[PDB]
């Protein structure tokens, strides 16, 4: 409403909001596409591999 | 004696004292009686040929109710009108009630602000390349840190939140809601039967007497059952996956599944009911072997504080702190969703960072708003052994 | 399973690490890592008893994670550093391809044995084994939490 | 919200009220011959069907 | 759910269910209202005629 200046580095430009970037969510699925037992029913080993992991 | 044991030659030593030596001539390195026996040769540098860095991001189970503010106001507050039964009109009654007043009357509860959540961190770049033999593991480093920086905060919350129904669920519904099973291979009928209560309508299942302005009285409500969860131990999950379903021939509408909401233990959180100060200097460290940094001796706890790990085996903290947990494991709380109302602020989560240079170290700081409530305008149901 | 995948402080031994003996540390698994490892006797009580007899199965089974054993050990540990005593003991030692290990040397603690030895007069009492103490048995875990690597160049 | 809640509390009673005279006529009405006896829960699971 | 031949014999088609069967009550032993906190509680439940 009050016109102003808005400007400050905060409090102005910085007390209404800020930029976003991540609003720490599922991407690593619990409970919908991982925390499963619903699996197949056959022959079987094998479903188990290994990345380098060093990063 | 020996020259590995030797503190005093160390890289500790020029860091701490102000001045130090400035060249060196070298040393004359051993592997005779150490941890380092080699058959061939007793005067080198053991080497190290990679480190790893195992690190896996942790989510939250809970981002389809991450609603979003825009942090203004502190206060918010809904209500429902009480039912209200008509009456057999008698006409024996005076002509002039008519004149009188009947307002509604209303519920009426008020939820506060919720609590804002911070933590921070440092990066040197000093004594941190005396480690890290190549340049991209400490970036790794930093990335790495980084994203547990973000995962612990999923996994607080969803511990945080877990533990305010699981507390909720005790001490502060009516008799009416809860009732009493009695084994594992009970519980199953009785939560089959407890779905599909809430598809009557009923006032029985509300507990809208712990509202502000509606003590006396009643409200009738029901559900929808794309609406409704039920929160258990992962015990019960499995006894309803290998038994209930696995045992039976024709349930091809039946197997209600897709609510259920489990978890491995209800309850690894602890909540103050008596004030106390703190004095132990290994309670300091053990709380900041978690992270608190803040807290010094002298500090005071307050009554509405949650804990998020094993904390009760302190000297400070015996008898006036409480496990939030079921009692005999056979646990089935089921609710409705509008009931719990989660909430969370979080465009500012990365602060600028603060350099230092002078002891040249980074630091960083996130910040978030979070307002975990319930509400208790809907139905729930608890199954417990008391 | 169902709990390998929760955000679990506990599931780990952390606290067995160098740094970690205070504070926690939460991990997760993806069902395409846990790896189940029991007895035959398990395994076959499964496949011709639970998911046989039981009616549905259409997404229960879990046999495809699991590992079995005729036995879980055949499997021996050294304590109290013993030393070589007897003829029978070293002679009895070479029928296995052992060839060094004459009659004068001494045995570390830690070191493992891979059959049936214990019989052995010298061994008794300084040579334990290896094996599920009740042959009723299941240790479940997420795989590459053991890691393997050789060189045969 | 008040006059939608001053019809749907209507409801609720009506259907209750109107469960209670049935339950009502079920205990004061239909004399010996119309009731059968039933033993356990899965008793009146084939009373029911031959009924 | 078990005993497998249900496709002409599922007679859930005609089954109405109550969470209880009674929540509503009956009079014998007419009598007066004579305190005030009872007609309070009645006058939670709209019930405003009452003296």
């Amino acid at each position: 409403m009050y016109e102003g200046n808005n400007m400050r580095s905060m409090m102005g430009t910085s007390y209404e909001d800020s930029r976003l970037n991540k609003r720490t969510e599922l991407n690593e699925n619990m409970s919908i596409d991982t925390n499963k037992s619903e699996d197949s029913y056959g022959v079987q080993i094998h479903s188990l591999s290994k990345q380098s992991f060093t990063g | 004696a020996l020259l590995v044991a030797k503190s005093a030659k160390s890289a500790l030593q020029d860091f701490n004292h102000d001045y130090s030596k400035s060249w060196t001539f070298g040393d004359k390195w051993d592997n005779s009686n150490t941890m380092f026996e080699t058959f061939v040769n007793k005067y080198l540098f053991p080497k190290i040929n990679e480190t790893l860095l195992i690190d896996i991001a942790l989510g939250n189970r809970f981002n389809w109710l991450a609603k979003e503010q825009d942090f203004i106001g502190q206060y918010s507050e809904e209500y429902v009108i009480m039912d209200t039964v008509p009456i057999n009109m008698d006409l024996s009654k005076n002509e002039e009630l008519m004149l009188k007043r009947n307002y509604p009357r209303m519920a009426t509860k008020l939820y506060g602000n919720g609590i804002v959540k911070k933590q921070k961190f440092t990066l040197n770049n000093n004594d941190t390349r005396f480690n890290f033999q190549t340049l991209a593991d400490a970036t790794n480093y930093a990335l790495g840190v980084y994203k547990k920086k973000i995962s612990d905060i999923n996994v607080l919350e969803e511990k945080e939140m877990r533990a305010m129904l699981v507390d909720y669920s005790l001490n502060q519904l009516s008799e009416t809601n809860v009732r009493k099973a009695t084994s594992k291979e009970d519980l199953a009928s009785k939560v089959f039967e407890a779905i599909l209560n809430l598809q009557n309508n009923s006032a029985k299942y509300n507990e809208v007497h712990r509202a502000s302005g509606g003590a006396i009285g009643q409200y009738t409500t029901v559900s929808k059952l794309k609406d409704i969860v039920i929160l258990t131990t992962d015990s019960l999950k499995s006894y309803l996956l290998d038994t209930k379903i696995a045992n039976t021939f024709q349930i091809a509408g039946i197997d209600f599944t897709d609510h259920v909401i489990s978890f491995d233990d209800l309850g690894g959180v602890f909540k103050v009911t008596k004030e106390f100060k703190l004095q132990n200097q290994d309670s300091i460290d053990f709380l900041r072997a978690y992270g608190d940094y803040q807290s010094q001796l002298g500090d005071t706890i307050p009554v509405g504080a949650v804990f998020t790990y094993d904390v009760s085996k302190l000297k400070e903290f015996t008898g006036n702190v409480e496990e939030i947990k079921p009692k005999s494991d056979l646990y089935a709380f089921i609710l409705d969703i509008n009931s719990i109302k989660y909430k969370r602020y979080t465009k500012g989560m990365l602060k600028p960072p603060f350099h230092n240079p002078e002891f040249d170290e980074v630091t960083h700081w996130i910040h978030y708003y979070s307002f975990k409530a319930i509400s208790p305008f809907f139905n729930k149901i608890l199954i417990t052994d008391q």
